[PDB]
């Protein structure tokens, strides 16, 4: 009959939605859109 | 009350101990109360804490007056260990509360196991815990008062007095004790985590740097870790004599997960006489550590077991003499499991006897457990070690295999390099480079009757075969075989294997590279533009106009940030002109395939620099950004009144030299708008299916509607659309070029014609919708 | 009297500290009032020594103490407690010392501070300093002032002074240990959480801050902190120098660190604990945002110190916000700036913990747990540049593989050309026609099975053009009726049959032409060897597929050249290398739908054709084969004792275990199928594998500097034959025996051994005749 | 005026195969030989 041995703790470091803040963590006027037009960006 | 005061004065004396150890202070004080009770055999028990059950343990016996300190303290080889339910002792650390009994064998929780061991009667016990913070430090004895029987209530009164002092001098203890033990976790952690996080290892490495690191502040006279097996199944031709039942399967310890207990390694770490570290890969079943089941049983278990005079258990085999021959002897252990994030039991680490000689208690077993914790977290590092070495080689292999499909096999040189057919060698390349080029140039086609340096050749009548020819003439053209020591045999391998590594798109195939690698030339030399640039820096254009588009998919770098392509989080701007780069420098990192191999060091940095700013200048974006820059260079070089005043100018300044070749390069690229507009039809053709395909890709996988350009149902609107192209993109590039130098004056003109023709085709749409 | 008296004060004095949840400044109080009375002084007071930025100083806490007073009113908080640096005043002096100092008229001592006397406005005329000094550290210096009755301190004064002092000492460390005790539980807890939340997972920098600094957060127990993550880019892109370099804009001048990076913090992270415990991130943050608006940070940023300021608001230099931080009431009273460090010393970042949960300043152990906290961020860095690299290293396998897999896969004319549904059924490029028609038109196209003897053991492949194994390879699959069966598409079998083709090297012998040996031989051994008996169709599908592509990228190598050059292979795949390499490349070109010709069966089957291609890939390396062959032997000698076939086919079928040993019986008879051939090909195919062998020799001796084994060895080649001997009698031997005894039909090819023995001895004694 | 006087980092205290012991960290009798004659195994 083995002596009572202590069973391993594991609950208080077993503790991102929990973790507040993971969740988010130049040419002239004519050419901003004519060059999407032409896909040159 | 004088002599009181007197005594009081003393124990605020002894209090203040100024260094030194409280069991002489309470030692001095229990003396001091011995006397005044008129009781002896006053005595301490100390309240120890293991596996979570909590004990007493004699620490001063046979207190008496005038008696010497040495012989009242009992050492831990002769304390009496009682669990707190055997005996009143442990009935009053239970309850915490302060007992006076009489007639002691008449009480239901004395035990006389003491009194058999030490022959003594006793007959009246007073019994009051130490408390503090509701936790128990010790339980004080006072016994048979002599005289008189059943002690008084002033009796109680003057011992609780005194036993405020005793609290006084255990707590004080107790302060300092909790204060070194939490000093030598925080220490624990700190270096263990320096250690852990010094690079990437494997398990064996990362832990024995670990616990080496620690070793001084556990106080064990020594430790060790064994590492189990972590193979889980095993190969399908080892259970085939398993599944045969050739073999019995395996029976005996088994881990909790199932795997074998099998200790691969083990490391010793012994500290008692010289410090040493023993590894033992696969050690036998005689190993010492391993020869007591303790480590076996956390292994099939996963206890943390604190096991007090080892050698007195009849479960474990523990050796009760010699292990080393040195004399060491196991007296307490403390064994804990190291587990996976998956619990599971990755090693077994067991301390032995502290160096103290004291039996391990909650502290210690706080301490090791910290340990043992950090040591299971830090295998992520190992996981992420393996998984690094799995990715690196893969991807090597991958890469591999990719460059020996890609290249030219040595048919295909011969196809061309016809020094078989020519020296009658057909074995070796043993002949001369002289006689490589002398057999070689009658074979390419001359470039006076391909027409290769006019603006208006058409790739149409010619084979990719001639086009391969030709881009070798190009290249002798310039005259680059000679200066720089290309050999021959790899000036056509490489570009057989460049025009391989152009896949059989619509227009992003091999003629599109061929077309303006051949602007590029007929810009250097009937465009005049090579007097800016050094033969050097005209071979390294040459060479990244023909590779400027380089395994180019067939889809745009908008394409591939929607599609989160592989390239789009490899390469977070210029997505596929970095690709391109970097295929292209990996051709040029073979042997084999290095044009550049008989360059200085220096010359290969500014070949790789001209290739990289030559392929990133293929970004249209970047042109627009650019644009206004070359403007204000060709505007300054415009009223120089010298074309030798013109070179100067822009031949000293470097970053000028490299935007005029990023103009250059885009002059290249959008070339076609330039020739006439029968080879303008039908490469406008090209580019329409492939913006065509690109939103059936756009539409269908990523199921957005395309813009107008890449939609097929507004096929009828691209020569509109392309008359967008030809003022908003190439009139600038081509007017400032014929501003520049006249001599590109006609690629401005075929764009011109191109546009009337454009617009035209506007007109019969405006014509058909109208109607 | 004085002295019982004395003693029972001290006695109570002593037990106002064992009073839990009270103050040892009370307790000090009543010490001091005692005092005052005893010496018949007034005004004792007590300076507490604190250390900040490393330099000491001193503090009141309880001023104007005299006999019968109010603590309440004697207690000064640390917002009203005047601060002396140990260089100026009586009490710096005596902390210095660290001894005693009595000086009768303030006058007489150039330490004198008059600040304290001016700013309350009263007049001191005697002094007597000592101060507690316990473990070489002082507590408190402690003050007598102006002796109402005399002017002068005697020395019986002093020793009653030190006595008081002593007990005085003794409850200031009893607070000492206690609040050390509280500082080492604070870092541990720190260290363990800080731990457990870098080994959670690996991420990046923010992520992982985060999520230490927000668990971490009770234990700081600031009222308010924030950590800045500065820029980490170095270098800048050419055409963003192009501007700097020509000059169109002014050098940038400003803050830097000092790695010489712009100080830019791009993310703010605030953990504000006030109130409502809300955590902020600010994206690219403004230079007004409220914790760059003091210098603080940037300071720290081009600094790197660690700044404890008191009373930040009332500084000059930094600037720091006077009024309120925000709309609610929030002030700045204490700081303490710490920067987070690379390897490299790089500042990464800057963390700021403002004023602390109560009122007092920053001691050093603030700094110290906020130091050691620092340094764990600092550290993990390194998982968090692991990450980084494990996402580009992912990327750049993927694109690799990706090339390499379009450039091997065969183009529409690779398969048109055995396909010619364009020239026969008149349809366009885009493929409608119905499955069965597309069978109909292939049937035609292939090589009918019983011309050229594509049943029979005697088949040469050197009058067969490639192409013609290509169509002779569809027309196996074609005859084990699997395509109707299985519902492979026709196509796709093609391009799966092509793409097989090209992934064979051009090696001498390890090409196309021995896949396609083995292949036939799997084939011949199903159907004339009666060997399809044993299996079902299915598993007949997986031993051709498996057959084909079972040396499909070999390199020209074997296992041992593998290891010993330590290639990626070997260090990727631990025993068996290479036949792991080509069951992952055959997995792999299975695994693209295009090539799936096990697309249209169950899932089931497919993890049976993967188990199957499993076992048949590696049971193609010889050493699992010596090892099973002992094994396979007492299945052959089992099955003969029946005298029924039915009887065999069910004792052979009923246990998965003996198909997969006759399995691998059967892909190491195919491999090595050569040696049954004619004599002929026999010698041509040994020929081929002899000059392979010689080539790895010539490889290994140039680049290893090893000697070659005499196999190997190109200078015995004239040994060829006897080691060719030594093959006949150790490996072919056996397997043809064991499957002639197993089936008589495969009886001749054992006697063609038997031939083609004879054949090598009567070469190799003629070497006899030749030496 | 001047800022105040700050403490340096106590860079010295972690500045740092040393550690020792790091330097470590089928077939028949006939089938032995002949086997590796032919480079199978
Ligand atoms: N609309 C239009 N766009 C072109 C034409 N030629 C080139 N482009 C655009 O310019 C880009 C040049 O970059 P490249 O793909 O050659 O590296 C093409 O990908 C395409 O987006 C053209 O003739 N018409
Ligand atoms: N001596 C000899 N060895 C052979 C012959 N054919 C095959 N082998 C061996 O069998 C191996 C089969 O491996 P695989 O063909 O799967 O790569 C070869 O690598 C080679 O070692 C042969 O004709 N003669
Ligand atoms: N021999 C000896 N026994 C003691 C002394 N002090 C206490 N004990 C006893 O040890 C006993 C242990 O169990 P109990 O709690 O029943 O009662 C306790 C006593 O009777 C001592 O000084 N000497
Ligand atoms: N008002 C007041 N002053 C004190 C008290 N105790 C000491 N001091 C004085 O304040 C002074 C501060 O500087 P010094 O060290 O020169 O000398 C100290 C004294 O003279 C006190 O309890 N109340
Ligand atoms: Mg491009
Ligand atoms: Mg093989
Ligand atoms: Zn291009
Ligand atoms: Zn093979």
């Amino acid at each position: 009959g083995p002596p009572k041995f202590k069973q391993r703790q594991t609950r208080q470091f077993k503790s991102g939605d929990d973790i507040p803040g993971m969740e988010g963590l130049a040419f002239s006027h004519l050419e901003l859109h004519e060059l999407a037009q032409f896909g040159i960006i | 009350q004088v002599e009181e005061s007197a005594l009081c004065l003393e124990l605020l004396w002894t209090v203040q101990e100024e260094g030194g150890t409280p069991e002489q202070g309470v030692h001095r004080a229990l003396q001091r109360l011995a006397h005044l009770l008129q009781a002896d055999r006053c005595s301490m028990f100390l309240c120890r804490s293991r596996n979570g059950i909590p004990e007493v343990a004699s620490r001063l016996l046979d207190v008496t007056p005038t008696s010497k300190f040495e012989d009242n303290l009992v050492g831990p080889d002769k304390e009496v260990v009682f669990p707190l339910d055997i005996g009143i002792v442990g009935w009053a650390a239970h309850t915490k509360k302060t007992h006076n009994v009489p007639d002691v064998k008449k009480n239901s929780h004395f035990s006389d196991f003491m009194d058999k061991q030490t022959g003594y009667v006793t007959k009246n016990l007073l019994a009051t815990p130490i408390v503090v913070g509701k936790e128990v430090l010790a339980v004080i004895m006072a016994v048979n008062k002599v005289n008189a029987s059943e002690f008084s209530k002033q009796d109680e009164e003057v011992f609780s007095k005194y036993l405020n002092f005793v609290s006084i001098i255990l707590r004080l203890h107790h302060t300092s004790y909790m204060y070194n033990i939490e000093s030598r976790r925080s220490q624990i952690l700190m270096w263990s985590a320096n250690k852990v996080f010094e690079e990437l290892t494997d398990v064996e490495r990362q832990f024995h740097k670990a616990l080496y690191t620690v070793r001084s502040y556990l106080n064990c006279e020594r430790y060790s870790i064994g590492l189990l097996d972590m193979t889980k199944e095993k190969e399908f031709y080892d259970e085939w004599p398993i599944k045969l039942g050739e073999v019995e399967p395996y029976k005996g310890p088994k881990t909790p997960d199932g795997r074998e207990v099998n200790f691969y390694k083990i490391i010793d770490y012994i500290l008692h006489g010289k410090e040493e570290i023993k590894v033992i890969p696969t050690p036998p079943a005689d190993h010492w550590t391993l020869i007591s089941g303790l480590p076996t049983y956390v292994a099939e278990n996963g206890f943390i077991c604190n096991m007090m005079n080892a050698p007195a258990d009849e479960y474990f085999t523990f050796q009760k003499g010699p292990v080393d021959e040195t004399g060491w002897v196991i007296k307490n252990v403390l064994s804990l499991p190291i587990v996976n994030k998956k619990e599971d039991i990755v090693g077994v680490a067991t301390f032995y006897n502290r160096k103290d000689g004291k039996p391990f208690d909650e502290h210690d077993e706080y301490i090791t457990e910290t340990l043992t914790q950090f040591l299971g977290w830090s295998l992520l590092n190992t996981d992420t070690y393996d998984k690094m070495n799995k990715l690196e080689n893969r991807k090597d292999i991958a890469q591999e295999m990719l460059m020996n499909q890609t290249k030219a096999t040595p048919e295909e040189i011969k196809s061309i390099l016809k020094f078989q057919e020519k020296l009658n060698v057909d074995v070796i390349d043993d002949c001369e480079e002289k006689q490589l080029v002398a057999i070689l140039k009658e074979d390419l086609p001359d470039p006076r009757s391909a027409e290769l340096y006019e603006f208006r050749f058409s790739d149409f009548p010619l084979t990719e075969h001639g086009l391969i020819k030709c881009g070798i003439r190009l290249f002798f053209e310039i005259n680059v075989v000679e200066k720089f020591k290309v050999p021959v045999e790899v000036l056509t391998r490489w570009m057989y294997t460049v025009r391989k590594g152009y896949r059989a798109v619509t227009y992003h195939n091999w003629r599109h590279g061929f077309n303006v690698g051949q602007t590029m030339f007929t810009l250097l030399m009937t465009g005049r533009l090579k007097k800016y640039y050094t033969d050097l820096e005209a071979f390294a254009m040459l060479a990244a106009a023909f590779c400027h588009d380089i395994d180019h998919r067939g889809t745009n770098n908008l394409y591939q940030m929607k599609s989160t392509s592989p390239l789009a989080r490899l390469h977070g701007s210029s997505i596929l002109e970095r690709h391109h780069l970097e295929y292209s420098k990996t051709l040029l990192q073979d042997e084999s395939l290095n044009i550049f191999q008989n360059l200085n060091k220096r010359q290969f940095e500014t070949v790789i620099h001209l290739f990289e700013v030559a392929i990133i200048a293929t970004d249209l974006a970047l042109y627009f950004k650019k644009r206004t820059m070359f403007q204000k260079i060709v505007d300054a070089c415009e009223q120089m009144q010298t074309e030798e005043e013109a070179i100067k100018y822009v031949t000293v300044d470097p970053t000028k030299k490299e935007i005029i070749m990023a103009m250059m390069m885009t002059a290249c690229d959008l070339s076609a708008i330039t020739k006439p507009w029968e080879v303008q039809s039908q490469v406008a053709l090209m580019v329409a299916n492939e913006f065509w395909e690109q939103g059936d890709l756009e539409r269908t996988v990523l199921q957005q509607q395309p813009i107008p350009m890449m939609d097929r149902n507004k096929r009828d609107e691209l020569p509109k659309l392309q008359v967008g192209f030809i003022d908003f993109v190439c009139t600038f590039v081509y007017k400032e070029f014929s501003r520049f130098h006249k001599e590109i004056t006609p690629m401005l003109s075929g764009l011109q014609n191109n546009r009337v023709e454009w617009k035209s085709l506007a007109d019969e749409y405006d014509a058909k919708m109208k109607v």
